[PDB]
């Protein structure tokens, strides 16, 4: 038979939730978006197309923090986003509340992946439209996570979504390469800017602006702050340099 | 919590299910009231599609909601008994917390209020019901008669009809009621009432139920001997050259 | 499109929403509105529209709080509706933590409000734009809300029908009207002129103006009928 | 919408929904076998982790759901996932309400009476998932029992799930049939291991690494999954004869 | 055609 | 129906809204004309049978002593919003004992027009003209639709004979006629739009002013000034 | 979301019918054959079971004709399990208005009260009609023996005789020729047997596939539901065996 | 404590009811009518704790009059007195209680035969010849329970009531300001004008 | 993210019929066939325990269902479907019967109550009807032994013995051909062993057979001695053994 694409909870006959595979498609409209895992922390990165030169700069922020040591960043539908944000920000209180402890990595990644399973329920809902890059360091390492629409998740090295997705994974490959002893928390920061300055050659259309954070136990004392002042100035030359 | 629209408006502007529900009050036995100078009276068709049923426990066309004021109806039977209720009660509410009767139009607009409240709720459908109300208001002598339809739209007639052929009854009437002078007694308030049920029902007086209401909750109906000297009188009436 | 547009919880086998699509729609077809900011004030010029010469001009412009106020386009209604919640959240902010609520942290409610409503059944998406402007801790600001949820902080912009033409003039006045600061009547002559561009067999008259303005030490005023006399 | 997309009868009978759910038990291409020892109860599944970028460790679909219950899942993670979360509440409750440990064939009883109400109830769709519980019951011994979307659940001597689950299912029946017993009759759970890894690649045609497998282990104390590195211990031996 | 917008 | 209520169209317009508006153009006639001296309202009665009362057909009714309501469309719709509004202007001056404002009771009628959804089931199928006085913007007239939103306007034409009658208004009104004046302008402008020859009850007519608030004229009043009409016009 | 799969099952057609009121009707005329007599002594219910087979215990089974209450019986015609449940809660409300007011029931209330339930079902909540149709038979101190009929609208009437089911039309012509309202009870149960047996789908009427019950006048009222011998005795003194 | 009589004599049933209403220190009202009709053969008459009383006869009123028009026909007495008492019965487990008692005196048109009935505030019902209501018993009982007779004519009945009511205008602290009496028989309910 | 289907999913169709009633049927026929035969002292109830993977332990899987210590329940269809009512089934007869008389209801009325679960299947908002037939046989102290058939549309009627399932048209012509009015309990569970054995076509042997009996009382069964008066239990399934045993008498 046809039809089975119109409601979202739905098998096709080859076993699949084509409502889920669609909202992916939001996901791959979206901009190129990436997280490295290093020796002691996360680095996030993203780009901001400047649709005009009417955007403030630095101003349209994206990647959002959860308690104070998780960061996360997503590539799709924006306001999706915040909203998966919003609930992971009580689903972190409910947990510390109880125990205390802020929440683990792992135990956020469940938290989030549960949350967005369910909305592949119902067809009284839609999936989320957004892939979603997060991680930090917790009582034992630090933890990258993505986390898609179907509620599928897995724990990286490394990882990519957006329409630069590819660019970035291939060039997160390499990184795995030279340099597989460990990459520290600084030289992540400059690898980040370099693969999102090489991913955006597949929008190459628009100027766009570059945006970085970090979560590292050593330069950050394991808490989620922005890549700011000079060291991001830093970063972005080693991406023009690298690129050139 | 079943709360679907089922009443919604069509590109035409139309509400179908209010309209369709309209087809089923022209589905239904005729209903007709006429205003007297000093009455008002209710007359019915007993559909003669049936027998043999026992007409002492069939629920007559013609309800009282309080001792002043009834109740006829076009439609489906099972719909009419639900606004029949909720008006005996809303009556009953009326006195215990005015300490006063319903007016007939009071009435009237709290039976067409409900009817209408069920043609933008969701889950419901409006009802198939259209009424005749007649009776006199508490200490006065003007008769009173009114009509809603499932729309909840209400207004007063002279004299009304509804129902199956109601399109020929109300030429009838709209060519023998003389607005100037009207039924001066009971007796031919009645007679001009039988007679237009008799341009439409053929035939019999256990085919036809009459209800006189007059003012100071004086409410009477007629027994088939008492109908049938106006069917037999009004064929005697019949040519005659 | 045809098959997938019935509500807001189906996505197309593209990813798009019809619905929050067919919402901004809504304001292509409401009347031109514009919003622009220096360091120091930010304005905001509508054009009004009216029905008949019989009728009055359906006003464009809501104030929110002292500092905070907003221009629609689109279904005035869902304009009161967002509004009126922003004025809940701004006396929110005052009256539990004795702070008046940022420019941005509006934005950011604003777009979580409208983003319920393209996951829930039985909703709809609004159908209005929204310029926001206000002086805050952080000095001036302009927000556009867009019913998709997506709410952007510029220097500048423009929505309603014909709005490119007020947008690219912004594009150009760009580096000219961030520094106009400490001169309200010169960026309000700014914006007049930027909203001038997209006018097409009409001009502005004293009827159909509306301008609000906000800033270090003026709050958050709006201008009808007489009072923008001066700027014609 | 048809009786293809939501939980009713079709003509013929039959739940297409839970049957496309069942396709999608095998979307993952993983296969899985359990078989019981003297005094444990052993799971083996695949492992395929395809891409550098992934983190291995964090890759499985064996979950410990309680002390003593393992849980291997086929099929999509996020289901499994929704599907393991349950178990684990479902036994913390069963040990506060009732005093003792959960047994593992009451877990899938439980489990699947929340598949049957997926298969009835037209709001919730079924879980592209089946489920093997092992334990080593204080009542039952070792046990495996399984779940399905449709609800289903038995105990098997053992069982294999996946894409060849038939090749396997006939390796170990025939490999029962030569013993004449129900179990490997080995006291070693390491031994126990071995023969599941064994009869699985001699049934698959093809070789494993240590990064192709995940185990579990089931005994009497508790429920515990070995390492890639007690996995290459394994092979060892199995490639000794 | 319909200005019932603002 | 096939798509919801709550439905955006592709030029984004909610369907059950302007399929809403339809109805309304099939409407009795509904006029009302602003002076500084008062404000008229007048409807075509439109009676179906010539057995029915025409007394009995209330399409002007008060919502306060400073603010009357002429309807239009599907009529029975207006009996709650008309219970809303004079619930509304009651409890304003329950509360700060004053008189509600014309704007701002129109404001509360509209604010019900929007809620219904999957709450009312579908949107009101009549249009509104509000009439009234208050001490800060003197006198006004409103028409609210079931789109949730209204214009102030200085005259105002709703329903069947709407959109000629309107375009006579635009042409007729100014801003110093008179309360007189506008009285005979209205009952003229109806029987060119009615389907029946107008006389004094198949229409009715009614205003506002300050001294006097909302009074509805009876049969014979307006009977006196239809035949006023009568010899103004013409008279050339 | 679900509205997609919502069967609208209280909207009008074009024409205001009740789509499922009628399918239901459909439904209830392929039902085995009930009728009701009253006598001017008594009252007759029968009816035909429709499931026949050798090892079909009838000592043990009911299918159509239920006791209400002391005093008021009903025949059954369509889905059992659908009258059921109406029975039980008006089995309830006769209790309910005996403890209230210390007097049974009388026969129209409960009547009244049953189709007032039916009615609903048919205005709001979505859901399906009752496929049921009742032949209630009851006595009460104010009207005496009554004669009643309800169906899945919810619209009911009174009758001397009447017949639901299955071949309404061809019995209800039967029952207009031999019924005389001066007719005993033993006349009735003849008139009653000797339409069944013209009007039956199958060969002949036996014993096995009746159901039997009379209530008639000690200064009471006894009622009596016969036992299949009784019935086979009632079967021969008539002479259809 | 009001005065709440009733007697029940061979044709007829006779209630007798205070007149006062004191509200404190002063006597508000001298003519106060402690009777609700329930129907054209059936009275009701009440007395207990302030609005409590009139409330709760009110409501049984409109619910006995709704009866009679939707069912066209007029409730016994006694199934009137077992709808009442069912009321007072859920009251009394209830957060605010009624706090009324009541005797109920009807003429059964079905029967031919008056009937007196008496319940209190917790739904406590008896059927009797003759009874009161509060402390009116303790000073009436013992004369009715001499001079009473199944058989008395209405005009024996009023005889037997009038000395009741002066017995207790000698020996009850409170002036009561008399009592109005009414009669239910076959043909309805009337009010004696003149009790002197 | 709730029950948004509020209606009906069971409808009349212009044809009369209520078509998923008809298709939960037609799963029902599809079914493996089931049984039961009552005689004058005893009551037996037997289906096929056709395991799907000989790897399946069938043991761990009763097809045949204690409700209460004198009622035993055998289906065809949807096992899943037939599970959820049997633990349905054991809480109602706890519930609206044992505590609040102190006894268990007798057979007729937990049919009764079973049947109504059923009915609501067929109405209620959302939900399909159940895809099974029941066959219910128990003993009560003022009705004796009984036999009773629940279908999906609620519907029960009670037997002398029937069939459904899969072969339930020759098994039960098979029936009527050999009950009599005078059976035995062990006659009966002779001609239930011969009838099944026709719609059985692999294995046929006490592991691939499940077949229980309402008869005399079991006090070897009961757990505790010392009230003389509390008897029972009457339903007992048979073992492996004990039908092997009968086989051979085949
Ligand atoms: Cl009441
Ligand atoms: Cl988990
Ligand atoms: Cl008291
Ligand atoms: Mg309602
Ligand atoms: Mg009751």
């Amino acid at each position: 038979g046809t039809g089975y694409d119109l409601s979202n909870s739905v098998f096709s006959p080859d076993g699949r939730n084509f409502q889920v595979e669609y909202a992916v498609k939001a996901v791959e409209n979206g901009t190129t978006s990436i997280g490295i895992k290093c020796n002691d922390g996360v680095v996030f990165a993203v780009e901001k197309l400047i649709t005009s030169k009417l955007l403030v700069p630095q101003k349209n922020v994206k990647i959002q923090v959860v308690d104070r040591h998780i960061g996360c960043v997503y590539s799709g539908l924006i306001p999706d986003g915040r909203h998966l944000v919003n609930r992971g920000r009580e689903e972190a209180a409910s947990f510390k509340k109880l125990y205390k402890t802020p929440i683990p990595i792992p135990a956020f990644a469940d938290r989030l992946g549960q949350y967005v399973q369910a909305h592949t329920l119902y067809n009284s809902v839609r999936p989320f439209g957004v892939s979603t890059i997060f991680g930090g360091v917790d009582k034992n390492g630090a933890h990258l996570y993505m986390l898609e629409p179907s509620g599928s998740y897995w724990g990286y090295k490394g990882a990519a979504t957006g329409k630069g997705r590819q660019s970035a994974k291939a060039e997160l490959e390499k990184l795995v390469d030279h340099h597989p002893e460990g990459l520290s928390a600084r030289e992540a920061v400059k690898q980040a800017a370099k693969i999102i300055y090489l991913a955006h050659e597949d929008n190459k259309e628009k100027d766009f602006e570059l945006e970085i954070s970090w979560c590292s136990l050593s330069e950050t004392n394991g808490l989620h702050k922005f890549v700011k002042g000079d060291l991001l100035q830093e970063a972005i030359d080693f991406a023009q340099k690298e690129i050139n | 919590g079943y709360d679907r629209a089922l009443s919604i408006f069509s590109p035409d502007g139309h509400i179908f299910q209010v309209e369709y529900a309209l087809e089923a009050v022209k589905r239904g036995t005729c209903a007709v009231g006429v205003k007297g100078k000093n009455c008002v009276v209710l007359g019915c068709e007993r559909r003669s599609t049936l027998k043999l049923q026992d007409t002492r426990i069939t629920p007559s066309k013609v309800s009282k909601i309080d001792s002043h004021v009834v109740l006829s109806f076009s439609g489906l039977n099972a719909d009419s008994r639900i606004l029949i209720e909720k008006a005996r009660v809303e009556a009953q509410s009326h006195r215990l917390t005015l300490e006063d009767p319903v007016t007939v139009e009071y009435l009237t607009r709290y039976v067409a209020g409900v009817q209408q409240r069920y043609t933008q709720s969701g889950g419901v459908r409006p009802f198939g019901v259209s009424t005749l109300i007649a009776g006199f208001d508490p200490r006065d002598d003007e008769p009173k008669l009114y009509q809603t339809e499932p729309s909840g739209i209400y207004s007063s007639w002279s004299a009304q009809t509804i129902g199956r052929n109601s399109k020929t009854v109300r030429e009838f009437l709209e060519k023998n009621y003389d607005r100037k002078e009207p039924p001066a007694t009971v007796e031919e308030c009645v007679k001009l009432t039988v007679r237009s049920l008799l341009e439409v029902v053929q035939t019999g007086a256990k085919n036809i139920e009459i209800t006189v209401v007059k003012p100071d909750s004086d409410i009477v109906a007629l027994s088939s001997e008492e109908i049938n000297q106006y069917v037999t009188q009004i064929e005697q009436e019949k040519q005659e050259q | 499109r045809n098959n997938y547009d019935g509500d807001t919880v189906t996505f197309s086998p593209t990813g798009r929403l019809f619905q929050v699509e067919y919402a901004l729609e809504a304001i292509k077809q409401g009347s031109v509105t514009v919003g622009l900011r220096s360091n120091t004030h930010a304005v905001l010029v509508a054009l009004k529209r009216n029905a008949d010469e019989l009728s009055s001009y359906q006003k464009k412009i809501i104030k929110c709080d002292e500092h905070m106020g907003l221009s629609l386009a689109g279904l005035a209604p869902d304009a009161r509706v967002l509004s009126n919640y922003l004025r809940q959240q701004c006396n929110y902010s005052s009256l539990v933590f004795n702070r008046k609520l940022a420019v941005e942290r509006a934005g950011h409610l604003l777009c979580d409000k409208a983003q319920k409503n393209t996951q829930s059944y039985g909703g709809r998406p609004y159908g209005v734009g929204l310029l926001i402007i206000g002086y805050d801790k952080s000095g001036a600001h302009l927000l556009e809300f867009q019913p998709s949820g997506n709410v952007t902080e510029l220097y500048g912009t423009a929505i309603g029908a014909r709005s490119q033409g007020a947008k690219t003039y912004l594009e150009r006045t760009l580096d000219t009207f961030i520094k106009i600061d400490g001169n309200p009547d010169e960026l309000i002559k700014a914006g007049v002129e930027a909203i001038s561009q997209s006018l097409r067999d009409e001009s502005l008259t004293v009827d159909n103006l509306s301008i609000a303005i906000v800033g270090k030490d003026t709050p958050f005023t709006i201008y009808d009928g007489e009072a923008v006399a001066k700027y014609i | 919408g048809y009786d293809r997309h939501i939980t009713i009868f079709s003509p013929e009978g039959r739940l297409y929904q839970v049957e496309y759910a069942f396709k999608a038990t095998n979307q993952t291409n993983i296969n899985s076998l359990a078989v019981r020892g003297k005094d444990c109860t052993v799971v083996i599944s695949q492992k395929k982790v395809p891409d550098k970028l992934l983190d291995p460790t964090t890759v499985s679909y064996i979950f410990c759901i309680s002390r003593t219950i393992g849980m291997v899942v086929n099929g999509p993670i996020p289901d499994a996932r929704n599907a393991a979360l349950r178990a684990k509440a479902e036994a913390a409750e069963f040990r506060y309400k009732y005093g003792y440990d959960m047994p593992c064939d009451v877990l899938a009883k439980r489990m699947a009476n929340l598949s049957q109400i997926y298969t009835q109830r037209a709001y919730m769709r079924p879980l592209g998932v089946i489920l093997t519980f092992v334990s080593v019951d204080e009542e039952l011994g070792p046990s495996i029992y399984k779940t399905d979307p449709a609800g289903y659940y038995v105990g098997y001597k053992a069982t294999a799930t996946g894409p060849k689950q038939q090749e396997i299912t006939t390796n170990l029946e025939n490999h029962f049939k030569k013993s004449k017993i129900d179990h490997i009759n080995e006291e070693s759970w390491e031994k126990v291991v071995e023969f599941a890894i064994t009869h699985m690649i001699d049934a698959l045609g093809t070789e494993f690494s240590k990064n192709d497998l995940e185990v579990g282990v089931a005994t009497k104390d508790k429920f515990f999954t070995l390492s890639a590195e007690n996995i290459e211990e394994r092979l060892v031996a199995i490639a000794e004869q | 055609w319909r200005s019932y917008y603002a | 129906y096939d798509r919801g209520v709550s439905t955006f169209s592709p030029e984004g317009r909610l369907f059950q809204v302007e399929y809403s508006l339809e109805a309304i153009k099939l409407g009795s006639t509904a006029i009302g004309i602003a002076t500084k001296e008062g404000v008229v309202l007048g409807v075509e009665k439109r009676a179906t049978s010539p057995l029915l009362e025409s007394d009995s057909i209330e399409k002007i009714v008060e919502i306060d002593r400073h603010i009357g309501c002429a309807m239009s469309g599907l009529t029975a719709d207006a009996r709650s919003m008309i219970e809303h509004a004079r619930t509304a202007a009651v409890t304003h001056n329950l509360y700060y004992d004053e008189d509600i404002n014309v704007e701002s009771l129109t404001q509360s009628v509209c604010d019900l027009a929007l809620r219904f959804g999957e709450l009312m089931s579908r949107p009101f199928g009549v249009a509104l003209l509000i009439a009234g006085h208050d001490a800060d913007d003197g006198y006004q007239l409103f028409h609210a639709e079931p789109s949730g939103t209204f214009y102030r306007y200085n005259a105002k034409a709703i329903g069947s004979g709407s959109e000629g009658a309107q375009a006579e208004l635009l042409n007729e009104w100014h801003s110093s006629l008179t309360l007189k004046e506008a009285e005979l302008l209205v009952l003229k402008i109806l029987k060119q739009v009615m389907e029946e020859k107008l006389d004094e009850n198949n229409a009715q007519l009614s205003c506002i002013t300050k001294q006097d608030g909302f009074k509805i004229y009876d049969n014979e009043k307006t009977a006196e000034l239809i035949k006023e009409l009568k010899e103004k016009e013409a008279a050339e | 979301g679900s509205r997609r799969y919502d069967s609208r099952t209280t909207i009008f057609s074009p024409e205001g019918r009740l789509y499922q009121v009628e399918y239901a009707l459909e439904s209830i005329s392929h039902a085995g054959t009930a009728i009701g007599i009253m006598a001017s002594d008594g009252i007759v219910l029968a009816a035909e079971r429709k499931v026949t087979s050798t090892l079909l215990e009838q000592d043990t089974s009911t299918e159509k004709l239920y006791k209400l209450n002391d005093k008021i019986a009903v025949a059954v015609a369509g889905l059992t399990a659908d009258a059921e449940i109406l029975i039980n809660t008006a089995r309830i409300h006769a209790q309910n208005y005996l403890k209230t007011y210390n007097e049974d029931i009388p026969v129209e209330i409960l009547v009244r009260r049953l189709s007032d339930i039916k009615q609903g079902y048919t205005q709001h909540g979505g859901l399906r009609p009752f496929g049921v149709s009742f032949i209630y038979a009851g006595y009460d101190d104010r009207y005496g023996y009554q004669l009643y009929t309800s169906n899945p609208s919810g619209n009911y009437t009174g009758w001397k005789a009447i017949s639901v089911g299955a071949n309404t039309s061809a019995a209800q012509t039967l029952l207009q020729m031999d019924y005389k309202d001066d007719m005993k009870v033993d006349d009735a149960i003849e008139l009653a047997l000797k339409t069944l047996s013209k009007t039956t789908d199958s060969s002949a009427l036996t014993y096995d596939r009746l159901e039997f019950a009379t209530i008639r006048k000690d200064g009471e009222v006894y009622q009596k539901i016969f036992k299949p011998q009784e019935i086979k005795d009632i079967l021969v003194k008539t002479g259809i065996t | 404590m009001d005065i709440i009589l009733g007697i029940r004599v061979q044709d007829s049933v006779i209630l007798a009811s205070s007149k006062a209403v004191t509200r404190g220190i002063s006597v508000l009202k001298d003519s106060d009518d402690k009777t609700r009709q329930l129907s054209p053969h059936t009275l009701m008459s009440f007395a207990g704790e302030a609005g409590d009383t009139v409330q709760f006869a009110e409501y049984i009123q409109a619910n006995i009059q709704l009866y009679s028009i939707r069912e066209d026909y007029e409730l016994s007495p006694q199934a009137v007195s077992s709808f009442v008492r069912q009321e007072l019965a859920k009251s009394i487990r209830s957060r605010r209680p009624y706090q009324v008692n009541v005797l109920i005196g009807g003429y059964d048109k079905k029967k031919n035969k008056p009937e007196l009935y008496q319940i209190d505030y917790l739904g406590t019902k008896v059927e009797l010849p003759y009874g009161a209501h509060g402390y009116s018993g303790f000073y009436t009982f013992s004369l009715l329970d001499h001079h009473y007779r199944p058989d008395m004519t209405t005009e024996e009945g009023l005889d037997l009531l009038k000395l009741c009511v002066q017995e207790l205008e000698k020996r009850m602290p409170m002036d009561f300001k008399g009592v109005i009496v009414k009669i239910v028989d076959k043909d309805g309910i009337r009010q004696v004008d003149d009790f002197q | 993210m709730t029950d948004r289907y509020s209606f009906s999913l069971t409808t009349f169709s212009p044809s009369g019929k209520l078509g998923q009633i008809d298709y939960a049927l037609t799963a029902v026929k599809q079914g493996v066939t089931s049984l039961g035969i009552k005689a004058t002292n005893g009551v037996v109830i037997a289906t096929e325990k056709k395991s799907s993977s000989p790897l399946a332990m069938s043991e761990t899987l009763s097809k045949v269902s204690l409700l209460t210590p004198d009622i035993g329940a055998v289906y065809s269809g949807m096992g899943p479907d037939y599970r959820v009512l049997v633990d349905k089934s054991r809480k109602v007869a706890h519930t609206s019967y044992k505590r609040i008389y102190g006894e268990y209801p007798p057979t007729k009325l937990l049919v009764s109550e079973v049947a109504k679960i059923m009915q609501e299947a067929t109405q209620s908002g959302g939900v399909r009807p159940f895809g099974v037939s029941l066959l219910i046989a128990g003993h009560d102290e003022f009705n004796g032994f009984s036999l009773y058939q629940v279908d999906p549309s609620g519907s029960y009627f009670p037997w002398k013995a029937t069939a459904i399932g899969k072969g339930s048209v020759a098994a039960k012509t098979f029936l009527e051909k050999r009950w009599n009015d005078e059976l035995e309990l062990e006659d009966a569970i002779h001609i239930a062993l011969l009838t099944l054995k026709e719609s059985v076509e692999g294995e046929f042997n006490g592991d691939t057979i499940e077949l229980a009996i309402i008869g005399d009382e079991n006090p070897d069964l009961l757990g505790y001695t010392g009230i003389p008066t509390d008897k029972g239990p009457r339903f007992r399934k048979l073992t492996s053994q004990e039908i092997n045993d009968r086989l051979e008498a085949l």
